């Protein structure tokens, strides 16, 4: 058969869609498939380059769970009754930093309220075993990462979650409150789901325009990319969220529909919120305290990176000969390496050669400080296929950091050869 | 291997000259290049362009270019750029505009360059052309930096041109940025 | 042939404001053609193109001669094909320049085909055309075959000029005919040709060279400036060819000194901190050998004195688009320049791997033969 990204994966139960379809959820030109990773959204038809955007999914407001960002707290689907004990817990949270906690509490209530889509949908959400969030990680996994700072942050976060459970789920609490989170692991699952699956958007319901934090069903099955096919839009009149294909992009059958979770952020943040890391994060930083600087403009020219500093892209028409070396990481490189660009005077070739070596020296030092080499790491990963999901994540963070340092060495060298035609 | 050592040795020289701006020195090295049989290079031509560029020789910069163009190499991006910067100082708006068209034909992104021409023209006191260059660019769809928009609106209002200023404000808006009190205050100066 | 002055005149004309007219370009390319600054010539033609002024056939017959001075046959074929579509006829000097370019280069078969095309088009072959047809059989091993054109020249007109007599003498001397050619040598020295054609011939025979005897040929050397670099360089090249192959090497390769002092042989040698080479792209095989003899010695003269050696010493023998080709070795000059070097010096030098159109020597390698 045809090779497509979707082919490898298997179709999900008919019931994922049905539960939604009876309520007014509609999907157009899309499927849904499952695999070891979890659910993902794929295409089932070909769309030619288009003049304006096309809707792939429409999700109504009632299915969702939502809280406002600012102080008067307004919950739009409005599940919570007036006078219920849960509001006191939600009200006593710092307005600025903790929204994760507020969202967790709401989700737990939803599981206890009858005829709420969530009672049915939660069955499809990730379990304690299958979620990659690091809130659910042991001392050992935290150790494997090999980073002191990421590790520390995670522990402070794990403690913040426990403290809340102890303070509010004490002995005297009314049973309505107790049933919602009897054990402390349940609170943690909820915070894990809130952090990993939350979306922030501005919504207009009626005449009120507010900014909110929301948990939305069926749109959480999209995956991250830094070169994204689709986006999220609020249609006010029918009170719905629309997921839409970007204008001008050809999409072929079997392809993966993707969205971008946060923009401009490094791999450390992705791990704290989502437990995912990318080999190519265009925005990652490798730090050199070394004095030397290569000239900027030339860097761009050899590797055909065009654009303003904020937005760098590889022009591929200029690169008639099919190239592949230039990717997210070479772009990442441009931003990080210290550079000198002055006036229009051209760089002296010998003068720069000194710089390349001194810079590479720092890279060798960096790679060495770590306990294991890149090839060693692959081996550990390959050794055990079934393992705690958090552990595979930690090892993969390491492989990725190292691999970017290595790519830079390879790249700085190619500069040398091409400076002199 | 051997070529490398030699190619490397020759180049250090071209550069040495280019920085001190002797276009002539380079020319000999350029002829030297055909003698050693060292291949003509886009990078090599670059030094020459800069040499005239350093010293305000329009004919010269163009002259170099004409040769490279004839050789058949597609010129490196930076070279075209310096040309624009120089041409811009000197008010050669049409000529500068002409360079841009070529940059496009050889599959290049022209946004970065367009901004440079417009910016310089204002420092070099030829506002009328600067406005004309921006508007043409805007029609095409080329987006602009925030700082540029602001410069043009302020400068025009100080001289007195309401017409050009409002046209630019309207375009900032259509592109996406919306006005703030700064922009209005400038406009009001001419209005009152 | 001054082109520095041509560039100054063009700059002053551009500063004035008047757009340059058509003929101006024709001359410049001819000036540059002599020095082989093809790129410099190319930009001049292109400026003619940039103006968009219609180009007269004069520009085309100047460009064919400017491109034939070096020996780029592919450029000649390209411009000849473009002349067919631009809408101009092919006159006599165009074919003359084409065959002249083919002479110093390869492809000896196309010359007779182009001449039979001239005959088909009723080109009315002139004296230069017949000289070129005679030279067609000169560079090749066809000594006895190159005699019917000589008889045609002797019959239809006066005896051929010295540029043909000395050429035929060198051809006879290249084969196994040394003493039978002395009577043909005395023929050109005991005939009723022009006045200056009589003194030429005694400058090679005998001694004839001292503070006063060699001063007599100075007048003949300075009077030939009326040609305008057209046949003067041809005359000097043919003289060196007929003098060095069979004769005294110290007596033959000494005309290059006064030729460079005159300004008719430029860029025979490149000297710089990075490069130190010799361009013989517009020269025939024998004299190349001679300069080298001087070149080695000129260096030796500097050698005791002391001086940094170049990073790469090249020998520009063949240029043009054809440079990156394996067909380069087939060239007429290639067969013999290499030969002289092969006998005289240890051959570290050979064709470069990046460009197979010259002969280069590495720095360390040059030092070894020098010592």
């Amino acid at each position: 058969p045809h090779d497509t990204p979707a082919s490898q994966l298997e179709l999900a139960d008919p019931d994922f869609y049905k539960i939604g379809y009876v309520r007014s959820f509609r999907a157009y030109g899309i499927e849904f498939r499952e695999g070891p990773d979890g659910y993902g959204v794929f295409a089932s038809r070909d769309v030619e380059p288009l003049r304006r955007a096309r809707v792939i999914m429409e999700i109504p407001l009632e299915l969702m769970l939502t809280i406002s960002k600012k102080l008067p707290w307004m919950f739009f689907p409005d599940i919570i009754p007036v006078g219920h004990p849960i509001f006191d817990i939600i009200n006593s949270t710092n307005p600025e930093t903790d929204s994760d906690l507020r969202l967790a509490c709401l989700l737990l209530y939803a599981f206890d309220c009858k005829d709420n889509f969530w009672q049915l949908y939660g069955d499809f959400l990730p379990s304690d075993d299958e979620c990659t969030s690091f809130l659910l990680a042991t001392e050992e996994d935290l150790l494997e990462l090999q980073d002191e700072k990421l590790a520390s942050t995670m522990r402070e976060q794990q403690q913040r979650a426990l403290e809340f459970w102890e303070k509010n789920w004490h002995s005297a609490v009314p049973l309505k409150i107790k049933r919602l989170a009897r054990d402390p692991e349940r609170f943690i699952w909820a915070m894990c789901i809130a952090q990993s699956r939350s979306i922030n958007l501005q919504m207009r319901i009626g005449a009120l325009v507010q900014d909110a934090n929301l948990l939305v069903p069926y749109a959480d099955m999209m995956n991250h990319s830094f070169q994204p096919n689709c986006f999220f839009h609020w249609r006010f009149k029918d009170r719905m969220l629309e997921v839409m294909i970007n204008a001008g992009q050809r999409i072929r059958k079997g392809d993966e529909m993707t969205v971008d979770y946060m923009a401009g952020q490094k791999n450390n943040f992705f791990m704290q919120r989502y437990g995912f890391s990318s080999p190519v994060n265009p925005w990652d930083v490798i730090h050199f305290t070394g004095d030397a600087k290569i000239h900027l403009d030339t860097f761009l020219s050899v590797f055909n990176i065009s654009g303003l500093p904020g937005e760098y892209y590889h022009n591929s028409r200029l690169s008639n000969d099919g190239d592949s070396f230039v990717d997210g990481a070479i772009i990442a490189a441009a931003r990080t390496l210290p550079t000198w660009s002055d006036g229009d005077l051209p760089p002296i070739p010998s003068l720069e050669r000194k710089a390349v070596k001194e810079l590479q020296e720092e890279c060798h030092q960096m790679l060495a400080e770590f306990p294991t080499t890149s090839d060693e790491d692959q081996k550990i990963l390959d050794s055990m296929p079934d393992c705690r999901r958090t552990l595979e994540a930690a090892i993969k963070y390491r492989l990725h950091r190292k691999l970017l340092i290595e790519k830079v060495i390879q790249a700085l060298d190619i500069y040398q050869d091409r400076i002199l035609f | 291997g051997t070529e490398k050592v030699l190619r490397l040795v020759f180049m250090e020289e071209l550069m040495e000259r280019a920085r001190n701006a002797d276009s002539k020195g380079v020319s000999q090295v350029i002829y030297d290049m055909i003698a050693a049989g060292l291949s003509p290079g886009p990078r090599s031509f670059h030094g020459f362009v800069v040499s005239h560029v350093l010293n305000r020789d329009n004919d010269g910069a163009m002259h170099a270019l004409r040769r490279e163009l004839s050789e058949g190499l597609r010129p490196l991006h930076e070279t075209f750029l310096a040309l624009v910067r120089l041409f811009g100082a000197k008010g050669l708006a049409t000529r500068g505009l002409e360079i841009l068209a070529a940059m496009e034909k050889l599959k290049y992104d022209i946004r970065q360059a367009w901004l440079v021409l417009v910016e310089e023209l204002v420092r070099s006191n030829h506002l009328e052309d600067a406005n004309k260059v921006f508007l043409k660019g805007a029609e095409g769809g080329l987006r602009a930096t925030d700082e540029i928009y602001d410069l043009l609106i302020e400068q025009d209002c100080k001289v007195g041109d309401h017409s050009n200023a409002l046209t630019i404000a309207y375009e900032m808006e259509a592109a996406g940025r919306m006005a703030t009190t700064f922009h209005f205050n400038c406009l009001l100066s001419v209005q009152a | 042939g001054l082109h520095d002055d041509a560039k100054r005149i063009l700059l002053h004309m551009n500063g004035q404001g008047l757009v340059p007219s058509s003929k101006v370009y024709t001359g410049v390319i001819e000036a540059y053609g002599q020095a082989a600054l093809y790129e410099e010539a190319v930009v001049a033609f292109n400026t003619m193109n940039e103006v968009g002024s219609r180009p007269m056939v004069e520009t085309f017959n100047s460009l064919i001669h400017a491109f034939a001075k070096g020996g780029l046959y592919k450029e000649s074929e390209a411009i000849w094909f473009r002349m067919g579509e631009v809408g101009v006829p092919r006159n006599r000097d165009s074919f003359n320049g084409m065959i002249e370019g083919y002479r110093q280069g390869g492809q000896f078969e196309e010359a007779i085909k182009a001449y039979v095309e001239m005959e088909k088009a009723r080109c009315d072959p002139d004296e230069r055309t017949l000289e070129a047809v005679l030279s067609v059989y000169c560079f090749a091993g066809l000594v006895d075959e190159s005699e019917e054109q000589f008889q045609e020249i002797k019959s239809l007109g006066i005896q051929p000029s010295i540029i043909c007599c000395c050429m035929m003498l060198a051809i006879y001397a290249k084969s196994e005919r040394w003493n039978m050619a002395h009577e043909l040598l005395n023929d050109v020295m005991t005939n009723k040709t022009s006045d200056m054609h009589q003194v030429i011939g005694q400058m090679i025979h005998g001694d004839f060279d001292d503070e006063n005897n060699w001063q007599m040929v100075e007048y003949v050397f300075d009077k030939l400036n009326s040609e305008g670099c057209g046949l003067s360089m041809r005359f000097y090249n043919t003289l060196i060819e007929a003098l060095w192959w069979l004769g005294q090497k110290e007596r033959a390769a000494r005309v290059l000194n006064e030729a460079t002092k005159r300004g008719l042989f430029p860029e025979l040698f490149r000297r710089n901190k990075l490069v130190w080479s010799v361009d013989v792209h517009r020269m025939w095989p024998g004299g190349a050998c001679t300069a080298i003899s001087v070149w080695l010695n000129d260096m030796e003269e500097l050698f005791h004195k002391g001086e940094e050696l170049p990073q790469l010493a090249s020998v520009v023998v063949v240029r043009g688009q054809t440079e990156k080709s394996s067909i380069t070795r087939d060239f007429p000059v290639a067969k013999a320049a290499y030969s002289f070097l092969k006998d005289t010096v240890s051959s570290s030098f050979c064709f470069p791997g990046w460009n197979k159109g010259r002969i280069v020597c590495q720095k360390t390698q040059l030092k070894r033969i020098f010592s």
